[PDB]
């Protein structure tokens, strides 16, 4: 078995390896800087470290068992996967992560967990898992906020450990800036140590201050560097959150830009107020019902095959229900589906009136269309979704009594979404299907009859070729006669 | 000047600056005189004289300068005195100037003089128009807004201190020093949320402090957002160029493009960005109005194209269409513009750089060097398709920029102009029916007669 | 009756239900954490809570009466509306929000208003009202910043109540971090309690600090977490304001980028200073009069039907005023309106010159044009708004001596906005209107005064017969010419 | 003469070598001017470093006289023209002012005034040019822009530290709480302590953090207000720059996510089936995972025809020459055909074409594997790897074909296949300039079809009238010319 990196199993293992990586990245420095944290729970620490090393070994095994896309196919050969893993820097990082440095517990002592800092080199699994979650979850902004919060918590925790270690190196209680003397009943508790260090780190890394001022030169240097680092951290937080906020309302901002440009044009052109109200209502309908994006530009992002599959899935059944296109070739039907253009109509709008030019055939994807009389209050028949009209008009049939004219008034009762197939689009699709075009014209002629409606030039060119040659014969004879006449005059001279 | 242009008159910009200074004096000194005791009866005459000067500036603005501003009605400038006066009286700027000019000793009675803010906006528009790189002025203006907000905060803090008594508590201003820079220091530590101030004790002090920290959080957010927008807009073009360059480099690295081709592409990218400041000019050209683009194409290439003897006598609109269809291509040094023996399709106009025509024995000899403004390869335009080949090797001496018109674009232009198309076919036939049939008939008659006469004898 | 969600009545009810939701979301936790606030005004609180519950019931009734769009039409059937409401999660949320948990007042006492915390479940209704406000208001940025302010104040109020509750649990005045002893007359004032709690919450939630440092471990943990939440909040405020600032200036930034691009192009191309000044003045005129946007790019976002109606409303009367389009079918005029392309010209710009090929019909919309005498200093006639020219040259009229060429020099006096109708667009519209095409040709012919394969083949037959007659005459003339030389010889 | 190319590596190396003395001046000149002990204690080292800086400034001016510039696309190598170009620039005036011998004022003011070397700060343009060239040359623009912003803020903080120390000196050390304390103190009198406390105060004031002794005198209040305003500007600049960088780094992800959610909204709006939605989501996960979201047409659109042709040739020339019909084609025709190739990417299981589908394009397999399958698709006849092709005969449009530009086999993508299609219309557009090569291509296709056994109006109408009209004018002209001879013959007698 070879684990697909794009599968759910790979994601589950990414979480299962991210847990020991986060455990190391926090608690290794936590135990290194706080000696009491390492010493008080030493058996628990040893059990967790052994478990984390086991999970690291299983992660290396998964790396040897993770396929990669070569020639578009997952590589399932074990030797190829092993060679691909060992060729990468990740193999060196994982080997350095699992160096048995724990034998230095017998040399340096049990209170030196800095030897496990090599386990931090497995950060690649943690970052890869966070990227996969960002590209996977349905709530990108919530997860991105949570991830940023976790990054800041980890950084502030590391800074707290650094501050406590600096206080330890200088000496607890030696001055006001460092952590106070740890023989105190209150400040000598490990929980108090960590919470005060975390408080100091949060104060300094979030551009707040209000810590005891530094006394020694090293403390002043560390406070300057740490406040600059906190300024960078805060600016990074603000930049990430502002980028997220800009991304959330990017669609709203661009939609408002389109509406504002339309309003600018309508105030420019002195458009009537009722038309402006209808435009505003239409844009509100687009935003409320999540119809803001146009179908053409959205489908341009998809590849030609995927766009064709999407179009087929949307329109193939309702195109096959059309009587002229019922018995047609699959490729022609696919091309006609790809040639469909959406059209959305507000309630009370007219799809076509009597006497209009019929050059397109409409498919009712959704909505209701009413066949109305001249007054518009009487309804003949209501056309529901999947219905169609104007199929005869797009067929250029000779002898039609109703040539390219609409014989009925079609009114949109509500917000009807329609797809139109123009005559030019049908002709272009039928260029590559001549027999299909001929049988389409024959079927349209049959429908019209059922419904009560409905090389001499080349031969003359050869004569014209002979006519020009015969006409040039007299011109050559005139030149010959002129030469003879001029010579006769010259001889007589 | 009997009539003054509100857009391009520097003296009007100076008068607008004077009106802005008067409005700034009013806005910055009304809360000072309302809150601080600086308006004493001993020095009240300075305040009265400068207020009278500001009111005089307002009066000569509303009555003199504003009525002589020329405006637009249906795209035409109006210089008429009565029409300008009617346009200004109809406009809302007259309404605000009338509201501000109303007098309504109390400094708060000077309040609606701050309603002449429109002149400040027109001054800002003129400053952003006259000088390029205007985001530094936007930064200065936003900093001035922050300074005025801190000024108002300082005045409010002094008012609160006087309301609660000076030195009564630690929170209020104690009463020692300049008495404006202490309250301004409070405003700085508060409206930037720096802190470090004595804590508020009473309910009024806590409410004031709370609201002033809330306003300060939002004002600091406004400052940071304005600076972020300035940084993003200032570096937007460089960011786009870097993103396009990095996308191209990533594309070449994915397809294992060798280092020579990648280096040439990077060299072209850097040279184009450093020379013309944009990767494509047609993207800018299509954004312009059609008349603007046509006039720019004329101003760039009309004399050079009309100097070409091939297109003399053609319609001027066809010349214009070729100018519109010209595309700018930058050729790297030692690049072959025309290789010997390849299909000739393109007419080249040297806008910049040099072009060397190679030849002689074994190549590598410069027969002639063509500088900017010279056109070569125009004969290849008048070809049937595949009928033209480049006679000599043509190479770019340095980074030359050629305005290029291919044969296809010329044909799509020529299908619109039948007279000039016919003239071009005539010129092409001249440089290299009835007469052909007459010569064939004469030769055929002599050939048939020769065979007939030989058989007769 | 069924309430249309897009209507104004639905918005009014959204406001009328958001007021109890905001009241609950603030004052329920306010009374839960401040026992003095709940005890002092208990009659008022009870009245407001009963009113809020009644408005919640009416909101449930409205949601039963609120229609939705099915097949593009509003559903007015009571059963479908009830089933759609009950199927959604919002019906469950409303039911859990309207459980009579006020019966726990008789058990736990009157000082436990957290039993009404279930009323907070109408947060989605409040958020929907704010969404409708930001999609309806004419000041999107003002409402956006006020909505951000309201959310920040709500979170700050909740954290203030949390801080007061934590101080109460630890003990008032037990140490310096908590709220001081409420037995003190100054610190025991309810207004003082809430105002100082709000002050502490705003200080802590906006990275300000300026608060007494925590003493106990739980206080340290709460302050650290609260500082992290406040970093998030203040960064959110900065990001919201920065996004708003970018949104207001986006159009101005785009125009200024276009200015910089065209200026850089003109400096790179060595464009003459007069042309550079003309371009800059043109761009400034377009921006100040709100014209700089391309009409095609603006109108392409509208649907074809709305774009057609807007184009009709703008151009139908001025196209019907044309003498060649005075008597035409409505559909042809609508199509010709749709084929109109806007053009803009600077002062002094030449729309067309004498001897130019005329293929476009120009209609003046918001400009003024003149006819000059090849020198530009004198004008024969001034063409005002609504005038047109070139209506003959776009028609293919046979026998036109001045056809396909411009006989007049049209100069733009000032900034003129024209709409051009090309000959190709007119012919494309006339493909579907043959009788209208013939009428247009006849009308153009009248103005200017004041089967094909078989026909072409038969036409060549007459030419061949005429050529035979000329050839027969030439053969007779050749013999006479030879006989003429015979007489001399 | 030897001319340094500004685009070369030598110019960048000299930019670094001149930036080092410029940075040294911009820090240590004000450091020694404000801290008298720093100048006095290390006076010989400062004198040596100042002499070295002046020497490097002289060499910088010499390089500026030897630095070429692109005039009409050529690097100028004329030394007089280069010298004139340097002298006409303001940089020559700045370099002259920066090397004014102000060090002779040490004999008039003493060694305690190193403010005379403040003119050396005018070489800041070299530093800025080096940093912008580093920004355009580095592979980590965001990391380097962080570094550049941080070091600029550190320089400004150091300058404000020096200013604060100078102001404390002017007011008096230890006069009140705000100033630097009395320098007679053993701890606060140390030069390192002086600089580091000044830096601490400057960092806390320029980062708008506070936590410093409040001012006492009105001048101190004015300076604190002004320096906090400078800090507001600095903080806004830092956060804005980092936010802009974060937005730039997240712009590609934001655009891709906007496209993904737009397509998701479309798919929910058109009620696309769940399987098709999952296929689209899997395709976009593949696109983002493999970094294939870039569009070749959009990436290469700005490039000129020669460079795009060179890249496309280096990608496709060998494989297009491996095609049998295009084996003998001209190099220019091959360049055009390669330029007209369009990338197509297919998911695993996708069908490139079906039997009976219209074949208008010829596919080139760049990456991936394709399979020829039967009607059911279970079995495979042959597997086409990278560099293979099919449909080369369909684009040729050979008259007499049994298929008639129709596919005769089912091509299925086994995995993710990167194909390059050459459409029929693109092939004729390339062949417009190669008629002989077009005839050769038709002959080659005819030969392949013969080996495979697969081989078995108005313009003339108007031409006849036009030729007759042209001949009539010539016949009228010929008769008129012959009439002159007839008239001369009559006059001859």
């Amino acid at each position: 078995v070879v684990i697909d990196p794009s599968g759910n199993t790979y994601y589950n293992w990414l979480f299962c390896i991210t847990l020991p990586v986060m455990y190391n990245w926090t608690m290794v420095i936590a135990r290194a800087c706080f000696d009491e944290l390492q010493s008080d729970y030493l058996e628990y620490w040893l059990i967790l470290d052994y478990v984390s090393d086991i999970v690291y070994l299983i992660d290396m095994f998964v790396r040897t068992r993770t396929g990669y896309l070569e020639q578009g196919l997952l590589v399932k050969e074990e030797l190829k996967l092993i060679n691909k893993y060992k060729s990468n820097l990740q193999f060196k990082l994982d080997v350095l992560s699992l160096i048995p440095t724990d034998l230095l517990y017998f040399k340096l002592g049990w209170n030196y967990p800095e030897i496990r800092l090599n386990r931090l080199l497995r950060f690649s699994r943690m970052f890869e898992f966070f990227q996969r979650t960002e590209t996977r979850t349905n709530y990108p902004n919530i997860f991105r906020i949570s991830n940023l919060v976790m990054y800041i918590v980890i950084i502030i925790h590391w800074n707290a450990c650094v501050f406590y270690s600096i206080s330890k190196a200088i000496g607890f209680g030696n001055d006001t800036w460092v952590y106070p003397d740890i023989n105190d009943p209150e400040f000598g508790r490990l929980a108090r140590k960590y919470v005060y260090s975390l408080y100091w780190s949060t104060l300094t890394l979030t551009t707040i201050g209000e810590t005891p001022p530094p006394v020694r030169d090293s403390e002043y240097v560390f406070v300057v560097v740490d406040f600059l680092i906190g300024v960078l951290i805060f600016a990074t937080i603000v930049g990430n959150i502002g980028s997220m906020i800009s991304n959330m309302n990017a669609a709203r901002a661009e939609f408002q830009a389109r509406i504002d440009a339309i309003k600018q044009y309508m105030h420019f052109r002195n458009v009537s107020k009722d038309m402006e109200k209808r435009v505003i209502k239409w844009f509100d309908y687009l935003w409320t019902n999540k119809k803001t994006v146009d179908e053409k530009e959205v489908l341009k992002y998809l590849p030609d095959k995927l766009r064709a599959e999407i179009a087929i899935n949307v329109h193939l059944d309702t195109l096959k229900k059309v009587r002229i296109f019922a018995d047609c070739e699959a490729g022609l039907l696919v091309e006609l589906v790809l040639k469909l253009q959406p059209q959305v109509y507000s309630p009370g709008d007219y799809i076509c009136k009597k006497g209009d030019i019929g050059r397109e055939m409409y498919i009712i994807k959704e909505g209701k269309l009413a066949v109305v009389a001249d007054d518009g209050v009487t309804q003949f028949v209501v056309l529901s979704d999947g219905s169609y009209f104007g199929e005869i008009s797009i067929l250029n049939i000779k002898g039609s009594k109703a040539g390219n004219r609409r014989t009925a008034n079609i009114k949109s009762i509500g917000y009807s979404d329609l797809f139109c197939l123009s005559k030019d689009d049908l002709m272009e699709a039928l260029t590559e299907y001549p027999d299909a075009k001929t049988m389409l014209e024959e079927k349209g002629k049959q429908i019209l009859m059922k419904d009560g409606l409905l090389e001499k030039v080349t031969r003359m060119e050869g004569s014209v070729d002979l006519l020009q040659t015969r006409f040039a014969r007299i011109l050559a004879e005139y030149e010959s006669m002129q030469q003879k006449l001029k010579q006769r005059l010259t001889k007589v001279e | 000047p009997q009539s003054i242009d509100p857009l391009t008159n520097l003296m009007y910009v100076l008068w607008l600056f004077f009106v802005v200074m008067a409005w700034n004096w009013n806005c910055w000194l009304i809360p000072v005189r309302w809150a601080f005791p600086y308006q004493t009866p001993d020095n009240i005459h300075h305040w009265l004289l400068m207020d009278y000067l500001c009111d005089l500036i307002y009066f000569l603005d509303i009555t003199v300068f504003q009525t002589r501003l020329q405006f637009v009605r249906g795209g035409d400038i109006i210089t008429d005195k009565k029409d300008m006066r009617n346009n200004y009286l109809k406009s809302r700027r007259f309404k605000m100037d009338l509201l501000s000019l109303l007098p309504l000793v109390n400094p708060l009675l000077r309040l609606p003089r701050c309603l002449k803010y429109m002149a400040f906006f027109e001054f800002n528009s003129r400053l952003e128009s006259i000088l390029s790189k205007a985001y530094v002025y936007r930064v200065i203006r936003t900093t001035a807004y922050l300074l005025y907000s801190l000024h108002l905060n300082s005045c409010l803090y002094y008012w609160a201190s006087a309301y609660q008594g000076l030195g009564s508590t630690h929170w209020v201003y104690d009463g020692v020093g300049n008495s404006y820079i202490r309250c301004y220091y409070f405003a700085v530590k508060t409206l930037i949320t720096i802190g470090g101030l004595p804590d508020p004790k009473t309910l009024f002090e806590i409410v004031f402090q709370l609201l002033n920290y809330f306003t300060g959080v939002f004002a600091f957010s406004v400052m940071i957002g304005q600076m972020r927008d300035v940084v993003g807009a200032a570096t937007a073009g460089q960011t786009y160029y870097r993103s396009c360059m990095d996308s191209t480099v990533k594309y070449m690295n994915f397809y294992k493009i060798p280092k020579s081709v990648q280096n040439r592409v990077k060299t072209w990218y850097e040279y184009t960005w450093h020379s013309q400041g944009m990767l494509d000019e047609s993207e800018l050209m299509v954004q312009l109005p059609d008349k603007m683009r046509l006039d720019l194409a004329i101003d760039v290439n009309y004399n050079i194209v009309s100097k070409v003897a091939l297109f003399q006598g053609c319609d001027r609109q066809m010349i214009f269409d070729m100018l519109k269809r010209l595309r700018s291509v930058v050729y790297l040094p030692n690049d072959y513009v025309c290789k010997k023996g390849e299909i000739g399709r393109e007419m080249y106009i040297i806008q910049a750089g040099q072009v060397q025509v190679l030849g002689g024995p074994d190549g590598k000899s410069v027969l002639v060097t063509l500088k900017a403004g010279s056109v070569f390869g125009e004969i290849s335009l008048l070809a049937v398709g595949g009928g033209n080949r480049r006679t000599a090797n043509v190479v770019a001496h340095g980074f030359t920029n050629l305005f290029i018109l291919d044969k296809k674009d010329l044909n799509e232009i020529l299908v619109h102009y039948p007279e000039s198309q016919k003239l071009l076919r005539k010129k092409a036939r001249r440089m290299l029916p009835k007469l052909f049939n007459a010569a064939l008939a004469m030769t055929g008659k002599m050939g048939g007669k020769g065979a007939k006469g030989g058989k007769l004898a």
